[PDB]
RNA sequence: UAAUGCGAUAAUACGCAUGACGGUUCAUUUUUGCCGUGUGUGGUCACGGUAAAACUUAAGAAUCGUCCA
């Protein structure tokens, strides 16, 4: 559960004073203008709960995830005005401080198809012959493209690696399809894990 | 505000317009290997103040040392840096090096005085932006890559912090 | 009117050949087959008696006179190598299709293949770069070194006497190399493989 | 100095990827039927069955029975009137293809639909379709009067007047209207049929 | 603007520049009688048929605030110099600017000459009515 | 090396599709205004009407083309429009639309080019 | 803009045919960064610009594939 406050309507240049204040301006895409009355809805995130919620799932691992956020008057915090379920689309971070300037969050109902870049992780590692006579295995494709339902969004996908050797790869048609969603693109044939030795030669 | 004239708002000859690269946002290519250059340049060339954009990450590895400031890198520097951490890492461990020095700078030898044209090339450096990634490690632990830091941190002009992926 | 004026070949290739192709490799749509586009005869100065790179097209009216023999059209000198060079050539040339195209074929493979000594089968295929239409192009190449085999350089020999050998090649349409070979054995050609 | 090229390896997708996420349910040939039918506008009537999996020969004989039911109920302007003769060209052409494949009761509403239109009649569909029902043993045991009495009610419109056909159909046509079935259709062929004897 | 042929080149071949787009905007944002007479002004030397068929339209808009008083006084002064443009312009108004000139004019209870009326008529009974076609 | 433009009161257009070619005679009081379409003369009409009287082999024939101008040059005569001027693009070099341009100048309607 | 578009005899009388799925190419200024000018102890300031450069979610259009779920 992440808390939300209403905002006015004001320039780019009122968002600094904001986070001094210690909020982060957050968006929310996907709304109808005819029964909702905006196509998007503009609020304020406390840093202390978003910085929660990277650490916990990270940068790039968050967009997988399915949040609730609780909107409330900042003067009151009793006044709730509602309710809504949304997932996390990107982030904007300062390159020199690493700090959240801006999020990004998509509508995203449980009867809803979303385009969803899930992470790749692997299993027994440790134990596999390449491993074992001294080659490591390499992934080239961190993240995955898949079109997923919202009340099945895969969190990660587990890729078993216990039973590879030298010069084994992985392709996209090995990944696993979970139910309820389907891969993304053409572009097949494409490697994903590589077990190795080589170092780039450097 | 914006310096021109009524005429111009209306019948600009400047039809292909480019952002000038001191205040371009772009980030720059990945390395090549192309031979250095031999034609000599300004010294806005090899500056650039700009930050980069707030959605660089991490491109290739885990692991990674970055920039807080700018500042202008010979290629001695980089050498030496380079050295230090192949050593320090392992010969075991995979490395993306994201700099190079390309830009060539002269130099006048002692006993002239100002004027007769420009010097003759004597170095090459690069320009590094505040924000920018460095270097990326992989096939090592987050332990190996502070030791990294730290041994490159006496080394160079500019304060650097550790990037993750995540 | 006692003239040559039908084609053999053109019946068979539409009327009789198309469809056995379809049933061999369907295809969605009904165009999408194998077709014979065009076949080009060249004559180069290496494959005549004269010894030289480029020669003055004077000299090679003779071969230019042969060829029209041969195809029945008109041939044409190819462009010189550079601006430089003006009044020498590097050899003849001749472009055929439709009807005139499938004529050529059937004499070519019916008197004068088989009687050539030296004759297993045709090439495989080569596969050209697209042009800016995007079609794949695949071609034929082979070569006739026997041209005094034909029943018309009999009435003034002494003057089609240095004629020697002739070069060929064919352009097919086609989605595959395979549907090429099927294009190439319908139309009585063996392949050497 | 010739560059050749090579051809990049086709993409085939992998198995049990489910090419949509969406609930597209399947469709039998009475659904079509009923989904053509349905129809109220050329526009609807053009896009109720397209492709080769749908745009069978039932389909294209659907589609010719709506039409003549909507270009005598309504009046047209010419977009709509450009979309008609679309219908009717593309109806058509299909059924000289599948024209093997229809049933008794499909090529008894053919002709009745080809006679009522006013565009030109194709190659020979009327006469393909009299050849394969001329064998007598089909009307016979057409047990639906509708199909007997869209035949006898097109024959006498388009001008045939068989003498073998028709004397067939005259006892069967008493019979539906004694037995109340079919009886306006049947009572208009009769009368027309009755006419062309006294004429 | 587009040189690709087509089936329409009466609607295709007009000339659409940035500077008419200007004026037309500034009417479309005068928020008050006194406001458009100031635009217009400022805009004599730059008036053109569609920009005095557009202004009409705006009188209407205006006075739909002002429902309970009449006709306020800036409107009748508008009104009034504006129809010294249509009677230069008789002659060079499309079917469809003739159109929303009337209904402009006609919400202010405003009466036209009866000769204007006639020249403005011309448009539908000219060419023998192909003009109505062009209208939509 | 273009030209600079010239404006018109009256101008000849002509569209040519896979089917048929479309005349159109067009009248102009600035660059800034719809013009009047005042003759719309197709292959498409002289199709439907020589096929009842003499068969033709498709719209896009000679007979159609010398026709279309025929029926152009009555509209013309009767609006007593006797000079036109041709607008030039990709279409108007289609051997139908030469064919019909010149039935034009021989019946006796002046087309000027510039 | 179905009097459309495309075609492998390519000409246009004949062939494919306007739906449906899939993959490509094109709104509270989406709101953040950034840039310009003025002022300034070098930023607790103001306004504007980005149809010059990074960055969001859609909906539609143009091809292309396809017995169609």
């Amino acid at each position: 559960e992440l808390t939300a406050y209403a905002r006015t309507k004001t320039k780019k240049s009122r968002a600094k004073y904001l986070r001094e204040d210690g909020n982060i301006p957050t968006v929310i895409h996907g709304f109808d203008k005819a029964t909702c009355g905006f196509h998007n809805l503009n609020l304020c995130i406390p840093e202390k709960e978003a910085n929660a919620m990277v650490r916990k799932y990270g940068r790039n691992g968050c967009a997988a995830r399915v949040v609730k956020v609780k909107v409330v008057d900042h003067a009151n915090p009793e006044k709730v005005f509602g309710y809504l379920r949304t997932r996390p689309c990107s982030l904007a971070i300062t390159a020199t401080s690493l700090k959240l300037e801006l999020m990004h969050l998509q509508y995203c109902p449980q009867d809803r198809l979303v385009d969803v870049r899930v992470p790749i992780r692997l299993i027994n590692d440790d134990v596999a012959p390449g491993v074992k006579k001294g080659g490591w295995i390499s992934v080239k494709q961190r993240l995955v493209g898949y079109q997923c339902r919202g009340n099945s969004i895969p969190p990660h996908i587990e890729v078993d690696a216990k039973h590879l050797r030298l010069d084994d790869k992985v392709l996209k048609r090995d990944l696993p399809i979970p139910k309820g969603t389907r891969l993304l693109g053409c572009d097949f044939d494409a490697v994903v894990l590589h077990c190795t030795t080589d170092v780039g030669k450097e | 505000f914006r310096r021109r004239t009524w005429p111009a708002v209306c019948g600009s000859l400047h039809i292909w317009k480019k952002m000038p690269w001191r205040i371009d946002q772009a980030p720059p290519p990945m390395p090549d290997s192309k031979p250095l250059t031999r034609l000599r340049a300004k010294r806005y060339e090899g500056i650039k103040k700009v930050v980069m954009p707030n959605s660089t990450q991490l491109q290739f590895g885990l692991y990674g040392i970055r920039s807080m400031e700018s500042a202008r890198l010979k290629d001695n520097t980089l050498e030496a840096i380079r050295r230090t951490i192949r050593r320090k890492i392992k010969k075991t461990g995979r490395l993306w090096i994201m700099i190079r020095a390309t830009v060539p700078m002269t130099k006048k030898p002692l006993g002239i005085r100002m004027g007769k044209g420009k010097g003759s090339i004597d170095h090459y450096v690069t320009p590094i932006r505040p924000g920018q990634i460095l270097y990326e490690f992989d096939r090592i632990s987050r332990p190996i890559a502070l030791q990294a830091l730290r041994a490159i941190q006496p080394k160079l002009p500019c304060r650097l912090g550790l990037v993750e992926w995540s | 009117s006692s003239l040559h004026l039908t084609s053999r070949y053109h019946h068979m290739f539409y009327n009789v050949l198309y469809r056995e192709m379809m049933l061999k490799a369907p295809k969605t749509k009904v165009e999408q087959g194998p077709h014979l586009e065009s076949i080009t005869l060249t004559i180069k100065t290496t494959d005549t008696r004269l010894d030289k790179d480029i020669v003055d097209k004077w000299e090679l009216l003779l071969f230019s006179l042969a060829l029209e023999h041969i195809t029945g059209e008109p041939a044409a000198f190819l462009p010189p190598p550079n601006r430089h060079v003006a009044n020498k050539s590097a050899g003849v040339t001749v472009t055929l299709k439709g009807e005139k195209m499938f004529n050529f074929l059937e004499k070519l493979v019916y008197t004068i293949l088989p009687n050539q000594t030296g004759f297993e089968g045709v090439p495989q295929p080569k596969t050209l770069v697209p042009g800016p239409d995007g079609v794949v192009k695949r071609v034929v190449d082979f070569g006739v070194t026997n041209l005094l085999l034909y029943p018309d350089f009999e009435e003034h020999f002494g003057v089609f006497e240095p004629i020697r050998s002739m070069q060929v090649r064919m352009m097919i349409r086609s989605d595959s190399d395979e549907s090429c070979n099927m294009l190439v054995s319908g139309l009585l050609v063996p392949q050497l493989e | 100095i010739e560059e050749y090229y090579v051809v990049p390896p086709a993409c085939p997708p992998p198995p049990h990827n489910p090419k949509t996420l969406k609930y597209v349910p399947k469709l039998n040939r009475t659904q079509i039927i009923a989904r053509v039918y349905e129809a109220k506008t050329p526009t609807e009537l053009e896009n109720s069955a397209l492709g080769k999996k749908f745009f069978s020969e039932f389909a294209a004989v659907a589609k010719l029975v709506r039409l003549s039911q909507l270009r005598r109920a309504n009046v047209y302007n010419s977009r709509d009137d450009a979309m008609c003769v679309s219908i009717y060209n593309t109806s058509v052409r299909v059924a000289d293809k599948l024209l093997h494949l229809s049933s008794d009761e499909e090529l008894c509403g053919l002709i009745w639909a080809l006679s009522q239109l006013p565009y030109p009649e194709y190659e020979n569909l009327v006469d393909r379709s009299l050849q394969i029902l001329l064998e007598e043993d089909k009307p016979l045991k057409t047990g639906s009067s509708l199909a007997v009495s869209r035949a006898a009610a097109g024959l006498a419109s388009l001008g045939r007047w068989d003498a073998s056909t028709w004397e067939v159909l005259v006892p069967l046509l008493r019979k539906n209207v004694q037995e109340g079935k079919e009886v306006e259709l049947s009572n208009l062929a009769l009368g027309l049929y009755d006419a062309r004897e006294t004429v | 603007n587009t040189g690709v042929p087509g089936p329409r080149p009466e609607v295709a071949q007009k000339l659409s520049t940035e500077y008419q787009g200007h004026i037309l905007r500034m009417i479309s944002l005068a928020e008050s009688a006194s406001e458009l007479d100031e635009v217009l002004w400022s805009s004599k030397k730059h008036l053109r048929p569609v920009h005095i068929a557009r202004s009409c339209l705006k009188l209407e808009y205006l006075r739909t605030k002002e429902k309970g008083r009449e006709v306020s006084e800036p409107i009748k002064n508008l009104a009034s110099e504006l129809e010294n443009y249509v009677e230069l312009y008789s002659t060079k108004f499309t079917i469809g600017q003739v159109s929303q000139l009337v209904r402009g004019l006609s919400s202010i209870r405003r009466n036209i000459q009866p000769d204007l009326l006639l020249k403005l008529a011309a448009v539908v009974v000219a060419d023998d009515g192909r003009q109505v076609q062009l209208a939509n | 090396p273009l030209k600079p433009l010239v404006f018109r009161p009256l101008k000849l257009f002509f569209w040519a599709t896979n089917r048929h070619v479309h005349a159109k005679v067009v009248r102009f009081s600035s660059p800034f205004n719809e013009g009047v379409p005042v003759v719309d003369i197709s292959t498409f009409d002289a199709f439907n009407k020589l096929k009842g009287s003499a068969p033709v082999v498709a719209p896009r024939s000679l007979e159609c083309y010398k026709e279309v101008a025929k029926m152009v040059k009555e509209e013309t005569a009767r609006q007593n429009i006797n000079e036109v001027t041709l607008h030039l693009n990709s279409h108007a070099s289609d051997r139908g639309v030469r064919e019909v341009v010149r039935e034009l100048k021989n019946l006796g309607l002046l087309v000027k080019k510039v």
